[PDB]
């Protein structure tokens, strides 16, 4: 029967993707970059016709008990047993495995999915809030304001998770501490760590003359958000008013760059730095690269859920430079 | 004597206003936002331009018309939700 | 031809209420309408954006040029041309159903009658809309009109297809409007991400019985279950 | 009219002038101004006629000048008539 096509079998074979969570925003709270490992091993251990693409419960019980055997022998430092347990994630997926089964790969996979969601449920049940989550990593808003206050609380939090039986074997690891985080996806973020880092796939699609400009203004925005955070904390969502520390310089700069673009975009002396790059996944055409930079900068700043109105007004007054209407689809 | 025209009005401004007003008007007890309310924005913008004796409707007439209609909708609400609606629709009105 | 327009009682159409409650007109007078359309706001954002762009194009005055373009393109025709054409169709043509069309209409009548029977058993209440033999006369009449457009002397099977489509789009939607235990038994027995073949669920629940397919409908309306692979696999897709 | 209209403040000077001895209620005076100037009626190719008039409802508490605002407009509009409650009938309102 395995020679035949089957719609369940083909779905089982074709499907793999985690429902990975990505709550974009600015975060003045400290954010914990929780690394994870042993999720496959942990779920196989902590696991538990009418259902016709579930792997056989007997064989799964054998795999669980055998993995408990291997795990105990790894705790006693049978180096071979540890090498075995570390390699189990390959075997449940490798089609060259002599006992490979698509139903086994899928049963393990969707159990892994369910457990990642339960881990998120536990972290949120402990009062925190999740910025991002996938099978290798979780970023968590703490409901706390300073890393030097939180090095105790973070280790409490991680221990409180791993002491729940559902997550007994996870390699929960606080891989970074963020003091301030600007986040839209795991390829487009910036923040201060405990020291400032910036990586933006957005930048790569701007034309070359504007890529340095984007990074410079990103550092200015981070510096302004930092100054405003600590200013609010000396007075005592803390970001309210941060645009006012740089908005007028930004508009002056952008007026000057628009004049320069009108002077030089046509010019063979300078056109090379105005060429928009060709790249993987290069989604769309664009006719005005300065507008692309301004769109990107306004979008990054519009991630600030507390402060949308001041950014929105600044975005209007920037788009006025091009005689672009505030809600025009070009903008 | 005066017959204004909507020469180069901000379509997407109005369209997003209608789309959001319709979405928040899904509340079954609220003021029933309808296509005739979109026409109301356009009629009102013409009326303000008429007050200016203006052949053409400006953005300011249309912005005031939007602000009038949005305020009329936002105040037609039980107070448990009015603050949230005010905050959401502020992106359209507080540009003016 | 009576072309009537009306609002529901209670102003907007109320989905929690029956159509016989939403409508003041009696079943006697309702039967005399060959087609009833119940029209509702979807409140869908993309639809409302499309309507908004269109309405503003009406008000800004571009619509005059747009219709003139569509008429020069032949995608639209003028009022007077259509008036003359309607009169020409009315005076020159009166199509008949082909024998194949006549059988297909008869079979469609027994089909929708079977559908109303199962719906009235399921709802355990008789519908406000009477799908009697009088409504087959309406579908015949629509078939004939559809053939009357092109002056075809016979109404072919394709005209019955479009007539059936319009009746299904109008009066059927006007008319066609213990589980608590089986639904949560299925929530327990079928976990997330796995699939149950329908025939086994039928055997498992019937051996304890039409509450089954209402449990399927309810769990299908919510995100929790998704009928999949020609409906043969019940897939616990959501919560 | 031409001279005073080109003042960039003319709209608010009109709206303040609406029912001048009625304090505050600036949204009512705005709506009354909009209604009393009206939009533009339209007809696309003769096929689709569109309302130019703007209809306004004043809903609110006793002793808040709503009736007096109507009595102001009765003096202010060129063609107007005033009817109250059980003093009206359906035919007395439309035609008979
Ligand atoms: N803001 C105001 N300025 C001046 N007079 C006011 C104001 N508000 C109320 N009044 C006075 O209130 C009296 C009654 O006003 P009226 O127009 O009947 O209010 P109303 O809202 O229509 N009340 P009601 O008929 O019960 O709905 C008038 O004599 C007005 O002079
Ligand atoms: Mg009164």
């Amino acid at each position: 029967i395995q020679n035949d096509f089957d719609l369940n079998t083909s779905w089982i074979m074709n499907d793999s993707e985690f429902p990975k969570i990505n709550n974009s925003g600015v975060y003045d709270n400290v954010v914990l970059d929780v690394g994870v490992d042993n999720l496959t091993v942990n779920t196989i251990l902590t696991s538990a016709e009418f259902v016709h693409d579930a792997f056989s419960n007997d064989a799964l019980n054998v795999l669980r008990g055998m993995l408990k055997e291997w795990w105990d022998e790894a705790l006693k430092e049978n180096s071979t047993a540890d090498l075995l347990v570390n390699s189990l994630a390959s075997w449940v997926q490798n089609p060259n495995a002599k006992l490979f089964d698509g139903l086994l790969r899928y049963h393990v996979h969707n159990l892994t999915k369910k457990a990642l969601l339960q881990l998120v449920n536990e972290f949120s049940a402990l009062g925190s809030t999740i910025v991002y989550a996938d099978r290798n990593q979780i970023l968590i808003k703490t409901n706390k304001y300073s890393p030097e206050n939180c090095y105790a609380y973070s280790q409490y939090m991680m221990k409180a998770v791993r002491t729940n039986p559902m997550f007994s074997y996870l390699d929960l690891n606080i891989k970074r501490y963020w003091d301030l985080l600007i986040w839209m996806d795991k390829f487009n973020f910036s923040g201060l760590a405990c020291t400032a880092v910036s990586q933006w796939q957005l930048k790569k699609f701007l034309s070359p003359i504007y890529q340095p400009e984007f990074e410079d203004w990103m550092m200015i925005i981070l510096d302004s958000m930092l100054k405003t955070k600590q200013s609010y904390l000396k007075l005592n969502n803390s970001l309210n008013g941060f645009s006012h520390l740089f908005s007028k310089p930004l508009m002056k700069r952008v007026k000057k760059l628009f004049k320069n673009q009108q002077e030089f975009i046509l010019d063979p002396q300078y056109e090379a730095d105005y060429v928009i790059p060709v790249l993987p996944g290069s989604h769309l055409n664009v006719k005005n690269p300065l507008l692309e930079l301004v769109k990107s900068l306004c979008h990054v700043m519009l991630l600030s859920k507390s402060t949308i109105l001041e950014i929105r007004t600044l975005r209007k007054e920037l788009l006025k430079i091009f005689e672009l209407r505030e809600f025009a689809k070009v903008a | 004597k005066i017959y204004p025209k909507l020469h180069q009005m901000d379509m997407d401004k109005v369209s997003r206003v209608y789309a959001d007003l319709r979405r928040e008007s899904i509340s079954t007890g609220s003021f029933p936002i309808t296509v005739r309310h979109l026409e109301s924005i356009l009629r009102i913008a013409e009326s303000f331009a008429k007050m200016r004796l203006s052949e053409f409707v400006s953005s300011y007439d249309l912005d005031r018309a939007i602000k009038v209609v949005v305020d009329s909708f936002v105040d037609a609400q039980k107070v448990s939700v009015r603050r949230q609606l005010r905050r959401s629709f502020a992106i359209y009105t507080l540009g003016h | 031809s009576v072309l009537a327009a009306a609002n529901p009682i209670y102003g907007r159409y109320d989905d929690l209420k029956s159509p016989g409650d939403n409508i003041d007109f009696q079943t006697t007078i309702l039967s005399r309408f060959d087609m009833i359309f119940i029209v509702k706001d979807d409140h869908n954002e993309e639809r409302d954006i499309s309507i908004a762009n269109h309405v503003i194009n009406i008000h800004t005055g571009n619509a005059n040029a747009m219709q003139n373009q569509q008429e020069e393109n032949g995608s639209e025709i003028s009022i007077e041309k259509m008036k003359r054409y309607i009169t020409y169709c009315r005076l020159k043509c009166a199509p008949r159903l082909s024998p194949q069309a006549a059988e297909k209409l008869s079979s469609n009548f027994v089909t929708i009658r079977k559908q109303l029977l199962i719906n009235e058993l399921e709802s355990t209440e008789r519908s406000s809309i009477p799908i009697t033999i009088r409504q087959l006369e309406a579908i015949i009449r629509i078939t004939e009109s559809l053939a009357k457009l092109e002056l075809s002397p016979i109404a072919q099977e394709r005209h019955v297809d479009e007539a059936i489509r319009l009746f299904q789009a109008s009066t059927m939607d006007a008319a066609s409007q213990e589980i608590r235990r089986f639904e949560q038994e299925l929530k327990r027995r079928l976990p997330i991400g796995w699939s149950t073949s329908y025939q086994t669920l039928r055997r498992e629940f019937v051996d304890t019985q039409l509450a089954l397919d209402k449990a399927l409908y309810a769990l299908e309306k919510h995100e929790t279950i998704q009928l999949r692979h020609q409906g043969q696999n019940i897939y616990r897709s959501g919560v | 009219f031409r001279k005073i209209s080109r003042d960039r403040g003319i709209i608010d000077k009109i709206i303040s002038s609406m029912a001048p001895s009625i304090y505050g209620h600036r949204d009512i005076k705005t709506a009354v101004a909009c209604s009393l100037f009206g939009g533009v009626p339209k007809n696309v190719n003769g096929k689709h006629s569109i309302r130019g008039d703007i209809n306004v409802l004043l809903l609110g508490d006793p002793g808040t000048a709503k009736s007096q605002i109507l009595k102001y407009v009765e003096k202010t509009a060129h063609r107007a008539v005033f009817a109250t409650g059980q003093g009206a009938s359906a035919v007395g309102l439309t035609a008979s």
